C-alpha cells in the first residue's frame, strides 16, 4: 500500500510547495503596489487643502472688495 | 523520503508565519487607508457645496449691478 | 504650556473684547450700520479664541466659544458656517461632557437635512448613536438612529453601508430578543451577499446565524428552515456551520446534555467563540 | 509532531482566510467610494470652469 | 407620518407657486422685463420642491419635477446643469419608471459625449445596460452597450474596465450568441496577459474557456486548438485543465458515456463548478451518439 | 457607422467654417480692431472640431486640429490651454502616428518644466520612454529617458516612483552586456531595501540578480561579492538562493556541466523562469 | 555638462535681474510709492529663480533663494505664501545642510498652529523627528517630537497614527530610558488593541515586550505582570511566548546559564531574533549572577 503512500505525498509536496510560492509572490507584490497610491492620496491631501484655502481667501477677499466699491 | 517531508513541513512553518505577518501589515496599511480617504470625502463635499454658493451668490451680485 | 495658559487667558480676552463687539452691536452699529464685516471679524476672533482653548485642552471652553461663534455667525446667513462651527463643538464636547454635543449635532442633522446632504447626516447619526453606546445605555435610540442612517445611505444606493449598520441592528435587537427583526435583516443581507461574486463566501456566517435566531423561536420549524437553506444553496451543507447546526438539532431530540456540550466544546477547539454566540447558546440550549 | 503540525497548519490557514474576507470587504468599500468622490470633484471642475469662464467675460 | 404627508403638502403648494411664478415671469418679461432672474428663482423653486418631494420618499413626481427644472434651464443655454438634473431625474426613475429613466439618461449621455466627457458617457452605457438586463429580459442591447463602454474606455487607454466589459460580453455571447467573437475575445484577453503584473498565473482560465468553446464546435478544431495553445503557453501543459480536458478528449472519442460522466463528476468532487461551465458540458454531452 | 459618416459630414462643415472664422475675424481685426474675442471663438471652434474628429474616428486629423488650436492660443500669449491642447495632440497621434507625438510631447515637457512643474514632466518622459521602447528600438533613448524621469522623481523625494525607473534603467543597462551600472543600481537598491519594514522580504531578490550579473566577469569575484552580501545580510543564505548560487559556483569550478545544468533544470521544475533569467544563465554557461 | 552649464548661466542670468529687482525694492519702498507690486513681481521672479536652481542640482542656492523670497514676501501682510515658500526651502535643505531647515520647518509650524491647522503641523513634527533621528545623533528631542506629534494626532480623534507614534517613541526610551513609560505606552496600547479586531491578533507581541521589560528589572513584578496580563487576557496562556517566558524564568530562577541559552537558541532556530530583542536578552543575562 506504501506506493498509493509516496504517491500522494509527492503530490502534496508539489501542490503545497506550489501553492505557497504562488500566496507568496502575490502578497509580497501587492504590499509593494500599495505604498505607491499611500503617497499619491498623500499628495492629493496637500493640493486640494491648497486649493480650499486660496479660493477661500480669494472669495472673502472679493466679497469685501465688492462692499468697498458699492 | 521521510527526511524530505521533515524539509517540507519546516519550510511550510515557516512560510505560513511569514504570510501571517504579511496579512496583519496588510490590514493595518489598509484601515488607515481608509480613515484619510474618509476625511478626504468630508472635505471635498464642503469645498462643493462652499464653492458652489460662492459662484450663486458673486452671479446674483453681479445681478445687481 | 504654562505661558500657553497666559495666552489662554488673554484668550478669555480676546472673547472679552469680542464682548466689546457686541457692546458696538448695542450702541455704535448705530454709527457703524455698514460694519457686518466687523460682525464677521468679531466672529473670526470668537473662531480663533476658541482654537486658542482647544490647544489649551480646556475643553469645556472651546465648546463654548465655538457654540457662540456658531450662534452669533448663524444670523441668516452663511449657514454651512455655522453647521461646521455646531459639529466642531460636538466633536469638542465629545471628550468630558458630550450631552450637548448631541443636541449641537442634532442641530447640524436638521441643517443639513434642510440642504438635503444625506451622506454627512448619516454618518453624523452614526456618531451620536455610537457615543450613546460607549458612553450611555440606551440602545433603542442608537436603533432609530441606525435605522434613520441606513435608510438614508440605501436612498443613494449605498448599500454596503446600509447592510453593515442593518446588520448591527440586527445584532443588537437579537440581544435585545426580537427575533423576528433580525432573522428578516439576516437573510435580507445573506441573500444580497450570495449575489455577487465579491461577498459570496460570506453567506455562510449570515445563513448560520438567521438559522440560531430562528431556532431559537420554534424548534420543529428549524429543520424546514435549514433545509430551505440547503436547497437554495447547495453549497451550505458542506460548511461546518450546517453540519454542527444539525448535529445540535438531531440530539436536542433526545434529551442529552452531553451530546451537543462535547459538539460545542469541539467546535470551539478548532477555534475560539465571541461573546454573542456563546451567550445566545448558553441561553438557548437551557431548554 | 506531524499531527500537531497540520493542527496548528489548520488553525493559521482558517484564521488567515477569515481576516482576509473582511480585507476584500473593506477594499470593496473603497472602491465604491471613489467612484462618488472622483464624479464630484468632476462636477466641480466643469462648475468652475464655466462660472469663471462666464464671469471673465462678463468683465470684458 | 406628520413629516410625509406636511412634506408632501408643502411640495403640492411650492408646484403650484413655481407654476404660477412661471406664468407671472412670462407676464413679467413683457410687462416689465427684467432679464431671466424670474425663471431662475422659478428654476430654484422646482429643484428644491423635487428634493424635499424625494425627500418625502416619493419618487415620480421628483423626477418629474427635475425633468421640467432641466428643460426650462436648458432653455435659458445652461447645458451641463440640465444634465446633471437630467441623471439625477433617471436615478430616481430607476425605482419608478424604467423608460423615462432610460430616455432621460440616453439624453445625458449623449449630451455629455457631446461635451467631450467619455468615461462619464461610458458609466453611464453600463448603467444602462445593468438596469436594461436586470430587470427588463434582453441581452443585445445590453452587449451593445457594454460594447460601446469598452469602446470608449479603451479611447482612453482604460485597459481594465474595457477588458472586463469585453470578457463579460464574450461570456454572454457564449451562453446565447455564436462562439468565433466569444473565441476571439477570450483568447485576445487571455493573451494580453501573458505579462500581468499580478495576474502572471490567469490566463490559464481564460484559454480553458477558449479550448472549451472550440470543443464545443468541433473535435478536430478542439485539439487542434488546444495544441496551439500547448506550444504557445507552455505552463498550460502542466495545468489540471489540460488533462481533464485531454481526458473528456478522449473518452468522448470512443464514445463510452460513462468514462465523461464519471470524469465530470471526479472534477465536481475535487472543485465545486461554477454553473457556467456545467451548461456547457451538458450540451456538449447531450451529443454523444 | 451611420453615426461616423454624419460626425465627418459635419466635421468637414465645422472646418469650413473654422477657416471662414479665422479669415474673416483677421479681416475684422484689420479693418475694425474688435479685440480679440473672435480668435477665442476660433480657438473653441478648432478644440470642438478636434473633439467631434475624435468621436468620427479619425486621429490624424484631431490631432493636426489640437496642434492647430495649441499654437494659435500660445499665439494668444497663453499656455495651460495650449499645454493641454498639446498633449491631447499626443494622446491622439499615440496611436497611427506617433512620431510628431514625440515633438508634441517635448514641447508639453518643455513649458512644464519652464513653468517649473516636475511631477507631469516625469510622467510625460516616462510615457515618450514607453512609447520608444513599444514601437522602437532605439534603447539608448529609452534609457535617457527613464534615467531623466528617476532623476526627477528621487530630486522631488519621490524615492519609490524613482526606484521602478532605475530598476528598469539597471535591466536594459544589463541586457546590453553593461554590468557596471547594473551592478551599482541593484546593490544600491538593495541596501536601501534593507530596513523597509515592508520590503525587507523583497530585499533579498535584488541581491540575487546582481551576484547572477556579478559572475559574468569571472569566478573569485563572484565569491567575494556573494559572501559580502551574505554578511551584509545574515538571513541571506536562509533562502534557496544562496544554496543555488553556491552549487553553481562549486559545479562550475570542476567543469561540471552536467549536474549544473540538471540543477538549473531541477530549480525550474519547482519555479519556473523568465527570458532574461535563462538568458543570463546561458550565456554563464557558455563559458 | 552643457545642460547644466547652460542652466547655470541663466542661473546667473536671473539672479542679476533678482539683484535688479531687489535694487527696484528699496527705491520703491524709499523713492517711489505702491512698490508693493513691483516687490510681488520680485517675489515672482526669486521663486522662478529657486525653482530653476533646484532644477540646476544647485540645492543650497534654491534654498537660499527659497528663504529670501520668502522672508521678502513675509513684509506683505500675507501669510500662507510665507509658509509654503519656508516648506520649499526646507525640503531644499532636507539634503545638503538640514540644520537650518530644522529651523525654517519650525517657523513653518508656529506659523500653522497659529493659523489653527494641527495635522500639517504635526505631519511636519513627525518630518522633523524623522529627519533629526536619521541625521542628527541625538534621541531625546526625537522622544518630544514623537510626543507632541502623537499629542496632536489624538486630540484630533485621528487614533490610528498617534498609536503608532506612541508605539515607536515608547519602544525606543525603552532601550536607553527607564522602562516604566515602556510599560505604561505598552501596556496602553495594548489593552487599545484588544478591544478593537484590527490588532487583537497581534497585541500578543506588545504584551510580549511589556514582560520582557518588566523582566529587565526584576523577577516577580514580571511574574506578577504576566499573570495579570494572563488572566486579563486568556488567549495569551497558549502563546508560544507564554512558555518561553515561562521556561525562561524558571531557569533564571535556578541561575543555570547553559538552559537558559540553549532555550533562547532553540527559540532563535525558529523565527527569527531582532537587533532588540538580542540586546535585551544579552542584558539580562548579563545580570544572572
Amino acid at each position: 500500500r506504501a506506493d498509493q503512500l509516496a504517491d500522494e505525498s509527492l503530490e502534496s509536496t508539489r501542490r503545497m510547495l506550489q501553492l505557497v510560492e504562488e500566496s507568496k509572490d502575490a502578497g509580497i507584490r501587492t504590499l509593494v503596489m500599495l505604498d505607491e497610491q499611500g503617497e499619491q492620496l498623500e499628495r492629493i491631501e496637500e493640493g486640494m487643502d491648497q486649493i480650499n484655502k486660496d479660493m477661500k481667501e480669494a472669495e472673502k477677499n472679493l466679497t469685501d472688495l465688492g462692499k468697498f466699491a458699492g | 523520503e521521510i527526511e524530505t517531508r521533515h524539509s517540507e513541513i519546516i519550510k511550510l512553518e515557516n512560510s505560513i508565519r511569514e504570510l501571517h505577518d504579511m496579512f496583519m501589515d496588510m490590514a493595518m496599511l489598509v484601515e488607515s487607508q481608509g480613515e484619510m480617504i474618509d476625511r478626504i470625502e468630508y472635505n471635498v463635499e464642503h469645498a462643493v457645496d462652499y464653492v458652489e454658493r460662492a459662484v450663486s451668490d458673486t452671479k446674483k451680485a453681479v445681478k445687481y449691478q | 504650556g504654562m505661558d500657553t495658559s497666559g495666552k489662554q487667558a488673554e484668550a478669555m480676552a480676546l472673547l472679552a473684547e469680542a464682548e466689546r463687539k457686541v457692546k458696538n452691536s448695542q450702541s455704535f452699529f448705530s454709527g457703524l450700520f455698514g460694519g457686518s464685516s466687523k460682525i464677521e471679524e468679531a466672529c473670526e476672533i470668537y473662531a480663533r479664541a476658541a482654537n486658542m482653548f482647544k490647544m489649551a485642552k480646556n475643553w469645556s471652553a472651546a465648546g463654548n466659544a465655538f457654540c457662540q461663534a456658531a450662534q452669533l455667525h448663524l444670523q441668516l446667513q452663511s449657514k454651512h458656517d455655522a453647521a461646521t462651527c455646531f459639529v466642531d463643538a460636538g466633536n469638542a464636547f465629545k471628550k468630558a461632557d458630550p450631552q450637548e454635543a448631541i443636541n449641537c449635532l442634532m442641530r447640524a442633522i436638521e441643517i443639513y437635512t434642510d440642504m438635503g446632504r444625506f451622506t454627512i447626516a448619516a454618518k453624523h447619526h452614526i456618531s451620536i448613536a455610537e457615543i450613546y453606546e460607549t458612553e450611555l445605555v440606551d440602545v433603542e435610540k442608537a436603533i432609530a438612529h441606525y435605522e434613520q442612517s441606513a435608510d438614508y445611505y440605501k436612498g443613494e444606493e449605498s448599500n454596503s453601508s446600509a447592510n453593515k449598520c442593518l446588520l448591527k441592528v440586527a445584532g443588537y435587537a437579537a440581544q435585545l430578543e426580537q427575533y423576528q427583526k433580525a432573522i428578516d435583516i439576516y437573510e435580507q443581507v445573506g441573500t444580497s451577499a450570495m449575489d455577487s461574486p465579491l461577498l459570496k463566501y460570506s453567506a455562510k456566517d449570515y445563513f448560520f446565524k438567521a438559522a440560531l435566531c430562528h431556532f431559537c423561536i420554534d424548534m420543529l420549524n428549524a429543520k424546514l428552515a435549514v433545509q430551505k437553506y440547503e436547497e437554495l444553496f447547495p453549497a451550505f451543507s458542506d460548511s461546518r456551520e450546517c453540519k454542527l447546526m444539525k448535529k445540535l438539532l438531531e440530539a436536542h431530540e433526545e434529551q442529552n446534555v452531553d451530546s451537543y456540550t462535547e459538539s460545542v466544546k469541539e467546535y470551539d477547539s478548532i477555534s475560539r467563540l465571541d461573546q454573542w454566540l456563546t451567550t445566545m447558546l448558553l441561553r438557548i440550549k437551557k431548554t
